[PDB]
């Protein structure tokens, strides 16, 4: 199911933009792939985003309503997990997407 | 915040 081929660079684990291997992260829904580097992300989001079933750009759903919603401009990501929320599910609901890091409801702190 | 928007300008286009 997992694509070994990264969508952005199209190398494998062998071989990432800078001819370094980097292992893949998968997309869990339709199995593609990228290198970390090629998505972007973080060490801390990288490690996180392997604590749970990761879903790619075009597969995210809304982690709070479970559907990935008519418009794609009001999902948001977490700076910390990756997840996707929109607007109106986030807590409280956001009338405007804040500007620099936002961290969603799952990772705050109890 | 990350967007769909912003997160596509990051990583790029995805290669044909
Ligand atoms: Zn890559
Ligand atoms: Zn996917
Ligand atoms: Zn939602
Ligand atoms: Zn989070």
């Amino acid at each position: 199911d997992p694509i070994p081929i990264c969508s952005f660079c199209l190398g494998t684990k062998e071989s990432n933009r800078e001819k370094k291997p980097e292992e893949l992260l998968s997309c869990a829904d339709c199995g593609s792939s990228g290198h970390p580097s090629c998505l972007k992300f973080c060490p801390e989001l990288t490690t996180n985003v392997k604590a749970l079933r990761w879903q790619c750009i075009e597969c995210k759903t809304c982690s709070a309503c479970r559907v990935q919603g008519r418009n794609a401009d009001n999902m948001l990501f977490c700076d910390s997990c990756d997840r996707g929320f929109h607007m109106e599910c986030c807590d409280p609901p956001l009338s405007r997407m804040p500007k620099g890091m936002w961290i969603c409801q799952v990772c705050r702190p109890k | 915040a990350r967007t769909k928007q912003t997160a596509r300008k990051s990583t790029g286009g995805k290669a044909p």
